[PDB]
């Protein structure tokens, strides 16, 4: 039982991590293809610095 | 990391192709003999695009 809670609490901490991984840490999971997909920019990215 | 690489690369590429395109207007229309037009043409191999 302890395992099992502590593999969970790892998983979302994976999870947190990948999202903000890539392209910029953004909803990657469908805002890539929404981005390349439009001749646009992510407005996270263009305020990424 | 690799897909990082990957679309830097093409960022990169996409980039150089507009500014090549951009200071390619200006030798439209340049009459030297028979030549009346001078291009910088740019492409990506396919070696390298797969």
């Amino acid at each position: 039982v302890e395992r099992d809670e502590v593999a969970a609490q790892k998983r979302e901490l994976e999870k947190q991590i990948e999202r903000l991984s890539q392209p910029s840490g953004a909803e990657d999971s469908r805002m890539i293809a929404l981005a390349e997909r439009f001749g646009g920019v992510l407005l996270s990215e263009i305020y990424d610095d | 990391s690799s897909k990082s690489v990957a679309n830097i690369i093409r960022k990169t590429i996409q980039r150089e192709q507009n500014r090549i395109r951009m200071l390619n207007q200006g030798l439209q229309a340049v009459s030297f003999g028979q030549v009346r037009g001078v291009r910088l043409n740019v492409n990506v191999r396919e070696s390298h695009a797969i």
